[PDB]
């Protein structure tokens, strides 16, 4: 239920997501299996620069492990939200970095997440989860403000 | 098969952007009456007030498909897809776009009217 999600129209909501389901991400990916089910799809695509908890759990802990700065520096990242009548649902996207680690090194990388969500059971369900890694590079969208650039829609 | 069909859908949608030609009215038909566009950072409820600011507005465009996913979710009776592309405006330099779109099934059933009611269109990057 810490990822009760409300669509507050300030976007508070959709950070709160993102943070937590990183974070656990970024710690505990087992503990993330919870917002799949038997139904829910993961995709990973890497740029010229998976379904049911098991199968999602499998890959998930194939993935390299990581580490993301989306609380410590905010405007390195930037986000939109949008409805998804059609499931009762909203699309989360996230844009931004993370500190990637297999030549034992730490390496930055760019990535364009987009988590599809169902509000549920004073939590959510994540339908679609479609990840997409690529080269590093600084972020389009940033400005003056430290804080993540957000959109909403709907 | 299924993969295919909505591949080259996105580059028509990607074709479209990139034709000057105001003549445009049929682009329009593929979002319905009820939508969700973001461009940008910019809202837009209407895919008619958004291609007119396109057409009025943005440059001259050229749009390169670089990873395509996508998922069909179940009842929902639609898919998402998450775009990537390259970008150029007079030609210049490239740009990272990001994108993604919530499409009806039934263009795997070769309908394409008003079957676009997602549309997340970002830059993520741009030269060096
Ligand atoms: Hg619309």
């Amino acid at each position: 239920q810490q990822f009760f999600f409300e669509n507050d129209a300030l976007g508070q909501s959709s950070t709160d997501f993102a943070t937590n389901f990183l974070n656990l991400w970024d710690n505990n990916r087992e503990q993330l299996l919870n917002l799949y089910s038997p139904q829910s799809q993961f995709s990973v695509s890497v740029d010229s620069t998976s379904i049911g908890q098991e199968s999602i759990n499998s890959i998930f802990k194939t993935l390299p492990k990581t580490k993301h700065h989306l609380q410590e520096q905010p405007n390195e990242y930037s986000m939109e939200t949008i409805s998804y009548p059609q499931i009762n649902g909203f699309v989360i996207t996230l844009h931004g970095f993370f500190e990637e680690t297999s030549n034992n090194k730490l390496s930055k990388k760019s990535f364009d997440r987009t988590w599809v969500i169902v509000p549920m059971n004073n939590s959510v369900i994540i339908a679609s989860d479609l990840l997409t890694v690529r080269a590093y590079s600084t972020g389009a969208w940033k400005t003056a403000s430290i804080a993540i650039a957000q959109a909403a829609g709907s | 098969n299924q993969a295919q069909i909505t591949a080259t859908f996105t580059k028509k949608i990607l074709a479209h952007l990139d034709d000057p030609d105001s003549n445009l009215a049929q682009f329009v038909q593929l979002f319905n009456p009820n939508c969700r566009i973001i461009f940008n950072a910019t809202p837009f409820a209407q895919a008619t007030v958004f291609l007119q600011m396109w057409q009025n507005q943005v440059v001259q465009t050229q749009h390169a498909l670089t990873g395509v996913d996508y998922h069909a979710i179940p009842g929902s009776g639609t898919l998402i897809c998450n775009v990537n592309c390259k970008v150029r405006f007079d030609w210049g330099p490239y740009f990272g776009i990001s994108l993604q779109l919530i499409i009806d099934d039934r263009i795997f059933r070769n309908d394409f009217n008003g079957v676009i009611s997602g549309f997340n269109y970002n830059m993520v990057y741009k030269p060096e």
